[PDB]
This record gives structure tokens, sequence and C-alpha cells, in this order.
């Protein structure tokens, strides 16, 4: 059977048109398509981590959506997916606002289900670093580069004119150990991780206002509630497709709250995946 | 730490 990944929010009431009771749904929702038959709206169902709601509604159609999105610029609307089991525990990417004070409140709160991968670098090691533990310690920049081509890291940069990079098998190490590995990156190393079968439970916060900034940062200026709001617009037109779900709340203990319920319900040996 | 981390500058990588 068909189902989809809704990339895109419906609401009922505003949509004008509509031949059935529709069905509205958010961004990330699953929904079992029944019948795709009419060239314009389809029925389906929502699928829930727990159950398949007993109920049907109309969705707009992959044609009828896109025509819409496209009609207005001088395009998200249905991802197929397929379920997929997994021998590993699936990495973690928060981005957007808050996502480092949330990273550090999963890797303190819950310390057996989640930690942090070993990173390369080809900074020399300190006399008191030990390889392995804090970095794996890459003493040819030829070779890392190698490495960097090879897609061997999922993300890398420079610090200082030193090279780091997080790599495939050091998140897949965590993976395997029975941890979501919590990571700091961008949203391109998403694609990465799906491409390498990790598939990552990656969670946007979207702010609702700069308000909403302020609000739960209290200590931000107008100048940074502007900038931290304005560089999330941009992210989530870059990455949207990408993401496994979207958050929002009016304090960071509704908006955590919500990703440690989404991370719950993502973390099954059996999850959704891109049908490929 | 680890420091370096939380501050880098991303490199574009090839698809």
């Amino acid at each position: 059977s068909l189902y989809v990944r809704a990339l895109f929010d419906y609401d009922k009431t505003k949509d004008s048109g509509l031949p059935s009771q529709g069905l509205n749904f958010k961004f990330g929702d699953i929904l079992h398509v029944i019948n795709a038959s009419d060239d314009e709206w389809w029925q389906a169902r929502q699928v829930t981590p727990d159950g398949e709601s007993d109920e049907v509604g109309v969705i707009p159609s992959k044609r009828r959506v896109e025509k819409k999105e496209r009609a207005r610029l001088k395009v998200l609307s249905y991802e197929p997916v397929n379920q997929q089991e997994v021998n590993y525990t699936r990495p973690v990417i928060i981005l957007g606002p808050m996502k480092d004070r949330v990273n550090d409140d999963l890797i303190s709160e819950f310390p057996d289900k989640f930690g942090s991968c070993v990173p390369h670098t080809t900074r020399p090691k300190r006399d008191y670093e030990v390889d392995g533990r804090d970095y794996h310690f890459v003493t040819s920049r030829e070779q890392m580069e190698k490495d960097i081509q090879e897609h061997k890291f999922i993300e890398a940069g420079q610090y200082n004119n030193h090279l780091y990079g997080t790599s495939v098998q050091s998140v897949r190490a965590v993976a395997e150990k029975g941890k979501h590995c919590i990571l700091d990156v961008s949203g391109n190393a998403i694609k990465r991780l799906q491409i390498a079968q990790l598939y990552p439970i990656s969670i946007f916060i979207k702010p609702k206002s700069m308000e909403n900034i302020m609000e739960m940062n209290k200590r931000l200026t107008d100048e940074q509630a502007r900038k931290t709001f304005e560089r999330a617009v941009r992210l989530e037109q870059e990455f949207t497709e990408h993401f496994t779900a979207i958050v929002q709340g009016d304090t960071l203990e509704d908006i955590y709250n919500q990703v440690k319920q989404i991370i719950e319900e993502q973390s099954g040996p059996y999850i959704w995946v891109p049908a490929k | 730490r680890r420091h370096s981390m939380e501050n880098l500058e991303l490199m574009k990588l090839t698809p």
C-alpha cells in the first residue's frame, strides 16, 4: 500500500472546495493513503506511533498541492515512505534556537540513552590527550583530506588551521552501543547519514517569533533575537524536506518535552524511511 | 570539551 510522510501543514478550515470531510495533519505526520484515484483529492488515514486512526479524510493530491505552491513564486507535498527495520540506535540531530541547551539536557538527564561520537582532528595531539578518547588524531592533512573527499565524514570544518571532521564510523560506533548519538551539525549531515544507512532523528525547533526567542532566552538583545530568528528561517527553507519533525513551543520546557516524546516515538526497531 | 568542535568554520562537501 501507499504510505506517505507529510512535508507540510494542512488545515481543513483554511481549504475550500473539499469533496468530503478532510483530514488535517502536521508536518512529519505519516499518512496511509487508502485510495489515490481522483487526480485532485486523496483518501487517507493518520498513522500514529501507537495505533492507526480509525477514521478517514480527504487530503490534496501531490499534483494539487504542487500547483498551488508553484503558483506563487516568480516543491514539498508528500514523501513516500516504507517501514524499515534497524539494528542500531538512531542518531539525534536537533536544530534551531535552543538546540544546544536541548542537547545538553538529553545527555545530562539521560546518560544511558545518549552520547557523543569521537571526532577526528589534524591538530597535533597534546601530551595529556588520549587518541580514541578526546579525538581520533590524524597525523596527515593529506590523509584527512582524502578522507573528506571520500565521504568518510558527514561534516568537516576548520579551527585554527586545523582540520576537524565527524566520522560516519564514529557515529555508527555509539549507535551500535545502544545510545542515540547527539550530533551538533548542520542540515547537510542529515542526508549523508541517510545515505550511510544510519537514519537520524532530525528535529527542528521553529521559533514562533522574535518575541518567542526572547522569552525563552531573556538575555538576548534585539539584534541577537533578530539574527537568531533570521537564520532559523533560512535553515527551515534549506533543510525542511530532511526533517523528521518540527517543534514549536512558548517555553523551552514545552519544546524539550516534545523532543523527548518524538525521540521515543522514533526510536523503535521499525522506522519510516524514504522509499527508494 | 569539546570546545574546538563548538566553534568551527564548516567546509562544503562534494555530492
